[PDB]
């Protein structure tokens, strides 16, 4: 959050990215690149992060 | 690379015209020098400026704005360096070796004089090198005057439909002449032997940018960029289409090869040299250029100089050497298909039970509507919506309203707010509306005011009605938003 | 546009003004200079190197030199005048004339017309023709110059007199027909052709302020054609000449300066000069001539340089020749490397000797002499004195001690350094002890000197040279008290005049010193006639101090309660000094002080506007680097946010100006409360409140009250 | 030369803040501050880079070398930014609170990080690709300048700090290697040399350094903003470029500083840096001015004029074979008086008169001379000059006595070389007992009496009667900055005893007993009571500083929303033409902002208070390990710190303490 | 509006928060197609001006209208939380309440 209020999405992915690399399958994190990605409007990685939530959760109302 | 670059600068403030910049030799011996009489960087100061190799040698003030410049021997005595006619207001200052020689006044009419805007020159009988040469003035009044070698008398008065932009001399005046004149309002006007009046006209559809005549085509540039190559008797032969702008068209001809082909200053950073209906020779600038030409300037048969529309100069001299998107259909598709050919006759009977309750619903919501007279758009033409602005206590609510009708006025209607007296104070809950003529959007509006310290969101209904009927024309609704108050 | 090449000659000694000349010889001609020594010589730079001619023996300092003609024969007799005698040689080293014009005190400028022969001196002026004595002036004034219109194109000789009062006294005989006025005290002057004008005769002057003019002077009424009055080349112009150096056909002007300042105009416009070449040189240009003197077939400018560099500005390429790889520079460089080689071989050896014989007790250690051109004038469009030294050799270091409080502003041409010692002003006399040294290799030093309406006293200068034995010389200038009033020749009488006057046994000369002691520009000698009237001006802000007096009576009017009582105090002081017991007795118009603060207040309002602008300069810059402002700042900062540099920069000198006119003030209403025999040195801190408040009218009103 | 390129940036741009960097990788870009907080960006465009911050460093390299971007740098006095402006991400926005005076950008001995170090009151310090403190020392005093140069030549270079104190001082990864004292704040260092460093003052002195001497130093007005050291001439050897106040450019050489290239300006000269901007493969030189103008660069008769001189000096000796017996000797004498400077007198065994002296010091007297010059009623032969440095360090004065006649226009300046030891103040008196001070630090010294005599007579101006050798050596000085005392006492096992309250002082007097014994390392046993219980307060007053600034930036950020939520009010009111509520939201903008103002007047006395108490703190931590040379030096510092990361006070004393 | 604190003004297009076209997918702004899942930390774009902002709809850039700006059971001005703060049991569950409720 504090990230994307400094307007610095790709500082926000890293760290994302890191915490996934603590936490392996966390559906937050993932559901959180994906709002990233989709803010910046390349759907062709939100779709692909949402599958990795889908094949995770499988009940995610977002994703 | 068959354009060897010569000089390329920035700083010369150099605004003039495809038109009024003309070389020529100016002191003899063989040293051609560039005479141009250019604006002021925005076109307040005339000046005069003369250009030897590619340092300024003599910048001199001007009466007026000069219209044209064109050079030209006035007698075959001793032939010393032409005459230039530079052309200012409704007068012709003719300069020899670079000094104020003449003054050409125009012959005034019956005071009302006029302005000439266009100037070239006419051959009289030899066209060669050491012939002499006639000025043809095209006034601002629709005229042409030919004059006379020495630039003081007329020897003819030719008269035009309309304001010519852009000249054209070809052959000798004497025997053969021929005027092309690009006019302003898009055409091109030929004028031959006995006829005071052209004749021979053709329209371009657009206003003609250029006027360059080769030996056998006259090539038109338009103001819909690009080129058309016409014949002297009024018939088009060719047209060929420019990617962009045509800013000064000029002529490139080198006898060495024969070569005497248009050229075009497109206003995409190009300059392309056109023979009759091929490109050739096509270079770049750093900015769009507005005038090119191609002569014997310093000493080399084949020097091209232009000025770029921001000012500055390239000088550049010629060589010698010259698999649809289809969609893909899943299991779940021919699943789909295979449920619907195997119970076809289910689906369709549901639907149409369906479609049934749906109107019937339909039409049970269409009556309950009509009933409250709850619809903002409803013989009795009209149509109005409520917009809300405004965050804290006080809310503007404009009502915009529209008599939609062929043609037939609205004289007496109303409109009565409808709130809750402990939330929100309207000042003025009851208006009469102005007359509505048919086909404009009314505004009409008030200021709500949200009354409870709490924050209480209440709807408003509106109703436009008659003055002789009581029940609603029309109704809308708004929702007030939260009061955000103190 | 212009290009010359700074082509360096044989060197000279120091040479003082107009010391050079060139022989007409269409090769190259020969070059002709004189030492502060006496020891002219010649040249003809054959090729690369100076084949002198007549180096003749030291003498006298050549105070000046011209080369003249009897006949239309093409001149070639160059005379000199070096200690009271004027020697010609010809076109060689064979001296035939030697007049002894046995005079006081030496010859300071000479015009050789054929056999005419008109000399300057201190104050006094002759014209001989052959050793015959013929015209006999005494002007007032130091004269700078003297010339003679050409005896042949015209008729008559009529010699003009150039004096140091800003006038040119246009003589026949041994009276003055007419003086014309020119701006700034004439330096230079010659006609401006090879023969004096076409229309006639025309006489072209050049002015220490920095300034050429064309007055053309007719049988009984001059003629102003043009002036080239300057803003950024100040400097005193020291030589002018006239020649044909950019080929148009017309000759041009080839000026020099006083701060190396070499500038050719041309007359493009037919009958009206515009520049178009300049050049600095680091030193003082003496002479410029046109012509030709190396590589005959390239017209040159010839400059004579202070320290005697005798230097050349050709039209003609230096770098000729080239390829994949000059050799002339290896050739110096050869030569200068041996030179010096052997140079230090002898000066280390005498150096050893002078250092071991200095320990002989009976023996004593001389000192190196040299000179020390200086130029203590007074700026007009300040008030600042801008004090200028010039040695020789280069600096080391430059003392400025003082006697009275003030400002050594900053040069941008000056490179040296500052450093402000502390002073004590309680057990020295010094407020001010300043120490400039100059950075490698320097001549001139350029220093101002900002000193109040008050506070007469001297100012020393140590300058010390880069020489061995490094020795230091001392120069006394004077701040005079009223030290900021330059002298003018005109005065308005309709202004108010608050009189004084001055009465009893009195000498004119003394009294005439006392004025001296008192004012800026007057000449030292007393004028003859025991009846004397000037007309001073205040440079900061105009009022006239118009200065008459007789053998033991003196008026002193003004348009400044300052001024007369500054001229109260000192000129009693001097009385006390020299036993006189005067009796003075003034007078006030009552509306004389309403004017001096008329005059004051535009310039205290303006100061006051450049703070209130300078305050809001930079929060208004803050904002202009966002969003471009396009629609949002009020036209009245917008006024500021163009001109906000010139505003920064005059804020800089800002507050010394705001204090100079607070003391003014100040001093003004002391003053005028002191004329009428009171003491009100008590109420100046309500003053001072004031001008923090600055309500003019309650200003005045204060003023009137108390 | 001609620049190779010009152009013209309408910013204009801070002094020392310039910086060249491939921010896309492999496309070089210009970073440099601006007005109102804002750092812009030219790309081969201007792009603006609101830090909202007054900036006060800026730099560019590579900080992660896996990947081939330049990172900008921006400092701040309470921040440190890294920035990758290809992908605008923070590589990391550390919080100092020591400032951002000095920052510069590379690899230090023994650390396989490039660091970005940087110099703040008086601690520098290190960080990583992702912002790791991995170094961290104490310095005397403002660090204004730090480079990175190979001083030792061991493959590993040393970063050299220039501090506010005058000095310049050499700085291993742990390790203090050598100090040079210079004569002003230290502005710019650059290396490009083995082990020779190019520096500049605020004097206007620019000047090259060896590894303890320097080669050369010209000193002149408009001081100089930005050095840095090319290759003009293409010579294989890099000269000092420089950019002066003034405008000029004065490419000059390190050796003799003779300016071998020169170019002006319209303002001053902001920075010069290199970087090849039009991709030429090859290094440029930039010079950008403080007014926003670019320009880029691509790599005769004085001798005569001295042998005239020579000539002329030969004229002199000729005429020989306001004149003096040519045996008048300058004689002088240093001394000190009380009733309280040292006091130079000079004379001439002769009836010649000193008309005038001009003293020439470099850090003693304001400005660099100190003219003397007594009026025409009180010349006589021995004059006397009062000298009150402001430090403890040796200085040579260049003194030139005026030496003549009374009446005279011409006399000669004889020149003379006389210099001020380090402790030329501490007059030597009698020891009263009863105002012994308490404060001491204590040490054992190698051998030698007789050299601690000498030590003390080589480094103090002891009276000549003066005459001790061993066994008591009780020396009382009183100071003259002050009325404090200093007591040198020696015992017989070689134990040196020193009594000064003052803590610097017995820093300086260890430090220089050690470099005069030659002595590598030593430990000391110190007792500073009134100091010490001093800085435990300012201690104590820290954490409350930082509350109070913690509870006052909430407070103001709270009325900052309000301000803001109004201004939309107003705005609303405005537009929908209330004009009766829009004067009531102004009206409550103007109260806000009337209670922000006082409440920025109460948080700027705070942080300036905090400021100074976190730099006497750091002062402390200097000053203790400053009185220890060698390797007892750097441990003092780290515990120290580790004593502060922990809140130990009693032991942070003891290691302050003892060691 | 009022408030800045991204460093970059202008950075380079795919690295700053400020598919199918809408010739398909509706949309809710210039561009910005709608979404699924509404949260209430959507911006879906931006407004440009104060008074852009105020003359739109109250609900075209969040999930809710926009603000200007984002008896009791104990009184906060009455107890001391310095003492609280020592006992982190109840510290921690009063935190809780001053913030969320
Ligand atoms: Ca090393
Ligand atoms: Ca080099």
């Amino acid at each position: 959050k504090v990230y994307i209020s400094l307007d610095q999405p790709l500082t926000a992915l890293n760290l994302f990215k890191q915490g996934l690399d603590k936490f392996p399958g966390e559906v937050t994190l993932l559901c959180g690149i994906a709002r990233i990605y989709e803010e910046m409007n390349n759907i062709s990685s939100a779709t692909e992060y949402y599958k990795e939530v889908l094949k995770q959760d499988n009940t995610h109302v977002e994703a | 690379s068959k354009w060897l670059d010569s000089l390329s600068d920035s700083m010369a403030n150099i605004h003039t015209f495809s038109a009024c910049l003309a070389l020529a030799d100016f002191h003899g011996d063989g040293e051609y020098k560039l005479a141009m009489g250019d604006l002021g960087p925005d076109g307040r100061q005339p000046r005069l400026k003369v250009l030897k190799g590619h340092t300024l040698v003599s910048q001199k003030p001007l009466p007026d704005l000069p219209a044209a410049a064109v050079t030209f021997l006035m007698a075959s005595h001793e032939p010393r360096t032409p005459a230039l006619a530079i052309a200012s207001g409704p007068c012709v200052y003719v300069y020899k070796n670079l000094k104020p020689y003449f003054k050409f006044s125009l012959p005034s009419l019956p005071r009302r004089q006029t302005v000439i805007t266009t100037m070239t020159t006419l051959k009289k009988n030899l066209a060669d090198e050491d012939a002499v040469s006639c000025l043809v003035l095209g006034t601002e009044n629709k005229e042409l005057l030919v004059l006379d070698p020495e630039a003081f008398t007329i020897l003819a008065k030719m008269s035009l439909p309309s304001v010519p932009a852009f000249l054209e001399a070809s052959g000798q005046f004497d025997v053969e002449f021929r005027l092309a004149a690009a006019c302003r309002n898009g055409s091109i006007y030929i004028l031959r032997r006995d006829s005071k009046r052209p004749k021979y006209c053709i329209e371009l559809g657009a206003q003609p940018v250029g006027l360059v005549g080769v030996h056998k085509v006259l090539v038109v540039g338009s103001n819909q960029d690009s080129l058309h190559g016409f014949t002297y008797k009024g018939k088009r032969l060719w047209t060929v289409q420019m990617p962009a702008a045509i800013l000064a068209m000029n002529l490139l001809e080198q006898h060495s090869r024969g070569l005497q082909a248009v050229m075009a200053a497109l206003a995409n950073e190009e300059v392309r040299i056109y023979h009759d209906k091929v490109l050739l020779n096509v270079i770049r600038t750093p900015e769009a250029v507005t005038s090119l030409c191609f002569g014997r300037y310093g000493r080399e048969d084949n020097t091209l100089i232009m000025t770029t529309l921001g000012g500055g100069l390239i000088i550049k001299i010629l060589k010698r050497t010259a698999k649809l998107n289809v969609p893909r259909k899943t299991r779940l598709y021919v699943d789909q298909t295979l449920r619907e050919r195997e119970a076809g006759t289910a689906m369709h009977r549901t639907f149409q039970a369906d479609l049934y309750l749906l109107r019937l619903r339909a039409a049970r919501a269409y009556v309950q509507a009509l009933e409250s007279s709850l619809s903002p758009v409803s013989r009795e033409p009209l149509k109005l919506h409520a917009v809300v602005q405004g965050l804290g206590p006080t809310f503007k609510l404009t009502l915009h309203l529209q008599n939609t009708s062929t043609a037939r006025p609205i004289l007496g209607l109303v409109v009565c707010f409808l709130y809750n007296e402990v939330l929100y104070a309207l000042p003025r809950a009851f208006f009469k509306v102005p007359l509505l003529v048919p086909g404009l959007n009314y505004p009409l509006e008030t200021f709500v005011k949200s009354l409870s310290d709490k924050g209480i969101s209440d709807i408003i209904k509106v109703l436009v009605l008659r003055e002789g009927q009581s029940t609603p024309l029309l109704s809308a609704h708004i929702n007030m938003p939260m009061s955000e108050g103190l | 546009d212009l290009n010359l090449n700074r082509a360096d000659y044989l060197q000279v000694g120091v040479t003082s003004q107009k010391t050079m000349k060139l022989l007409p010889a269409r090769a190259t001609q020969k070059v002709v200079v004189g030492d502060h020594d006496g020891i002219v010589m010649c040249f003809g730079m054959k090729k690369g190197e100076a084949v002198t001619v007549f180096k003749t023996l030291p003498g006298q300092k050549i105070a000046r030199l011209e080369l003249g003609g009897a006949l239309n024969t093409p001149q070639e007799k160059i005379f000199i005048a070096a200690g009271s005698e004027i020697r010609g040689f010809t076109k060689r080293g064979k001296q035939f004339l030697s007049f002894e014009t046995n005079l006081t005190e030496s010859i300071k400028a000479m015009h050789i017309s054929g056999s005419d022969l008109f000399l300057s001196a201190s104050y006094i002026y002759n014209h001989y023709c052959d050793c015959k004595d013929q015209h006999y002036y005494l002007s007032g004034d130091k004269i700078n110059d003297v010339i003679c219109l050409p005896v042949e194109r015209l008729l008559r000789e009529v010699p003009v007199l150039a004096c140091q009062d800003r006038v040119l006294r246009v003589l026949q005989g041994s009276d003055v027909t007419y003086e014309i006025e020119v701006p700034g005290p004439p330096t230079v002057l010659a006609l401006h052709n090879g023969n004096g004008g076409d229309s006639g005769e025309d006489l072209l002057f050049g002015t220490s302020d920095g300034k050429l003019g064309l007055i053309q002077i007719t049988t009984s009424k001059p003629i102003h054609k043009w002036e080239i009055r300057n803003e950024k080349k100040r400097g005193g112009i020291l030589c002018v000449d006239s020649f044909d150096i950019v080929g148009d056909g017309v000759k041009d002007l080839l000026v020099g300066r006083d701060d190396g300042m070499v500038e050719v105009y041309g007359f493009d416009n037919a009958n009206e000069p515009v520049l178009r070449f300049d050049h600095t040189l680091s030193e003082s240009v003496t002479s410029i001539q046109g012509g030709c003197v190396g590589k005959d077939g390239y017209d040159e400018i010839v400059v004579s340089t202070y320290s005697g560099w005798i230097t050349g500005l050709t039209t003609e390429p230096v770098h000729k020749e080239s390829g994949p790889g000059n050799q002339e520079m290896q050739n110096k460089i050869s030569s200068l490397r041996s030179e010096l080689e052997q140079l230090q071989y002898k000066v280390l050896q005498e150096r050893e000797k002078y250092q071991q014989s200095s320990q002989s007790s009976k023996a004593k250690s001389a000192v190196p002499s040299f000179s020390v051109n200086d130029k203590f004038t007074l700026n007009k469009d300040d008030a600042s004195y801008s004090l200028i030294l010039e040695v020789q050799t280069a600096i080391d270091n430059v003392l400025i001690q003082s006697d009275v409080p003030i400002d050594l502003l900053d040069v941008d041409k000056n490179s040296a350094v500052v450093s402000f010692s502390s002073c004590d002003s309680e057990s020295n006399d010094n407020f001010l002890l300043a120490t400039y040294r100059c950075q490698a290799n320097t001549t001139r030093l350029e220093l101002k000197i900002r000193s109040i309406e008050g506070q007469y006293g001297t100012l020393q200068a140590y300058v010390t040279p880069r020489i061995q034995p490094k020795t230091c010389q001392v120069r006394q200038y004077h701040i005079k008290p009223l030290s900021l009033h330059q002298r003018t020749h005109f005065i308005d009488h309709d202004r108010p005049m608050n009189t004084l006057t001055l009465t009893g046994q009195f000498s004119f000369s003394e009294l005439h010193s006392w004025v001296v002691f008192c004012m800026p520009e007057v000449p030292e000698k007393p004028p003859a006639g025991e009846c004397v009237t000037f007309y001073f001006q205040n440079t900061f802000l105009d009022t006239q101090l118009e200065s008459t007096y007789r053998k033991g009576e003196g008026v002193f009017k003004s348009d400044n309660i300052s001024t007369i009582s500054i001229l109260k105090d000192v000129l009693s002081k001097e009385a006390t000094k020299r036993k006189i017991n005067l009796n003075i007795s003034y007078e006030i118009n009552e509306v004389s002080v309403k004017h001096t603060l008329k005059l004051i207040h535009p310039k205290l309002e303006y100061q006051l506007l450049l703070a209130k602008k300078v305050q809001l300069i930079d929060a208004l810059k803050e904002l202009q680097v966002h969003e471009g402002n396009t629609n949002f700042l009020i036209p009245e900062y917008r006024c500021i946010l163009e001109e906000a540099d010139h505003l920064q920069e005059e804020y800089k000198k800002q507050p010394a100006h705001l204090e100079r006119l607070y003391g003014m003030i100040t001093d003004l209403f002391i003053d005028k409360f002191k004329f009428k025999g009171t003491n009100v040195k008590t109420k100046v801190p309500l003053l001072l409140e004031i001008l923090d408040s600055y309500d003019q009218n309650a200003l005045i009103a204060f003023f009137d009250a108390a | 030369l001609q620049p190779v390129f010009t152009l013209k940036l309408r910013h204009k741009i801070s002094p020392r803040m310039v910086a060249v960097g491939r921010y896309d990788g492999t496309h070089p870009c210009l970073a440099a501050a601006t007005q109102a907080g804002k750092v812009f960006i030219h790309n081969p465009d201007v792009s603006l880079l609101n830090i909202n911050q007054t900036v006060s460093c800026l730099t560019a390299g590579v900080l992660n070398p896996e990947l081939g971007y330049d990172a900008l740098l921006v400092g701040t006095q309470t921040n440190l930014l890294a920035y990758d402006v290809y992908n605008n991400s923070d590589l990391f926005y550390r919080e100092v609170a020591d400032g951002a005076s000095a920052i510069v950008l590379g690899t230090l001995g023994d650390i396989t990080s490039p660091l970005a170090i940087i110099g703040g009151n008086c601690a520098l310090q290190g960080f990583n690709h992702e912002g790791n403190d991995l170094f961290w020392t104490v310095t005397g005093d403002n660090v204004h300048s730090l480079a990175l140069c190979d001083f030792d030549g061991d493959g590993k270079k040393e970063l050299l700090v220039g501090s506010e104190d005058f000095d310049i001082r050499v700085f291993k990864e742990d390790e203090i290697v050598a100090e040079m004292s210079e004569t002003e704040i230290i502005t710019s260092l650059c290396p490009m040399y083995g082990s020779r460093f190019g520096y500049a003052l605020s004097n206007g002195t620019v000047g090259v350094y060896d590894k303890t001497a320097r080669y050369w130093r010209i000193k002149s007005k408009n001081q100089a903003m930005s050095i840095h050291a090319f290759d003009l001439n293409s010579d294989g050897v890099c000269e000092l470029i420089t950019g002066w106040s003034n405008g000029k450019v004065d490419a000059r050489s390190d050796r003799t500083g003779e300016v071998i290239f020169k170019d002006n300006f319209s303002s001053a000269i902001a920075g010069v840096v290199e970087g090849d901007y039009r991709m030429e493969g090859c290094q440029q030189l930039i010079c950008c001015s403080v007014d926003g103008e670019i320009r880029g660069y691509l790599p005769i008769r004085e001798l005569s004029q001295k042998k005239q001189n020579l000539l002329l000096e030969l004229r002199n000796y000729e005429e020989n074979a306001g004149v003096i017996p040519a045996n008048t000797k300058h004689h002088t004498a240093l001394s000190v008086s009380l009733g309280a400077h040292a006091e130079l007198c000079i004379s001439t065994s002769n009836d010649t008169i000193i008309r005038a002296v001009l003293i020439f010091a470099e850090g003693v007297f304001a400005g660099e001379s100190h003219v003397v010059h007594p009026s025409v009623h009180h010349l006589s032969s021995s004059v006397r000059i009062p000298i009150t440095p402001p430090k403890d360090i040796p200085v040579d004065l260049h003194l030139k006595t005026f030496v003549g006649y009374r009446s005279s226009t011409q006399f000669h300046v004889f020149e003379l070389t006389r210099q001020l030891p380090r402790f030329s103040m501490y007059a030597l008196t009698s020891p009263d007992p009863a105002s012994e001070p308490l404060s001491y630090v204590n040490f054992i010294i190698a051998e030698r009496a007789q050299r601690v005599v000498m030590w003390l007579n080589q480094n103090f101006l002891l009276p000549e009667d003066t005459n001790i050798q061993n066994a008591p050596f009780q020396v009382c000085f009183t100071s003259l900055r002050n009325g404090g005392q200093l007591y040198i006492k020696i015992k017989l096992s070689g134990e040196i005893t020193v009594n000064t309250d003052d803590i610097d002082l017995a820093g300086d007097i260890i430090q220089s007993m050690a470099s005069f014994f030659a002595i590598e390392d030593l430990q000391v046993e110190a007792d500073f009571p009134v100091y010490f219980e001093e800085l435990r307060k300012v201690l104590v007053k820290v954490d409350e500083y930082h509350s109070v600034h913690q509870k006052l930036s909430a407070d103001m950020a709270d009325n900052s929303n309000l301000i803001r939520s109004l201004l939309v009010q107003a705005e609303d009111a405005r537009l929908m033409r209330d004009m009766k509520t829009m004067k009531n939201r102004y009206k409550e903008l103007y109260d806000l902002n009337k209670d922000l103002l006082n409440g920025y007047k109460i948080r700027c006395n705070n942080h300036t208070e905090l400021l100074g108490s976190l730099k006497a703190v750091n002062q402390a931590i200097q000053r203790a390990g400053h009185l220890r040379v060698g390797k007892p030096k750097n441990q003092v510092i780290t515990a120290c710190r580790d004593a502060i990361r922990s809140n130990n006070i009693n032991m942070l004393f003891r290691i302050m303490r003892v060691g | 509006i009022l408030d800045e604190n991204a460093i970059a003004q202008v950075p380079r297009p795919g690295t700053s928060l400020k598919g199918p076209s809408p010739a398909v997918r509706p949309v809710t702004q210039a561009g910005r197609p709608i979404t699924g899942f509404l949260r209430p930390s959507t911006q879906s774009g931006r407004p440009g001006t104060i008074e852009q902002a105020i003359k739109t709809p109250r609900t075209a850039y969040t999930a809710r209208p926009i603000a200007s700006s984002s008896g009791p059971f104990i009184n906060l001005s009455r107890l001391n939380l310095a003492k609280y703060a020592q006992k982190p049991k109840l510290a921690k569950a009063l935190f809780e309440y001053i913030f969320h409720h």
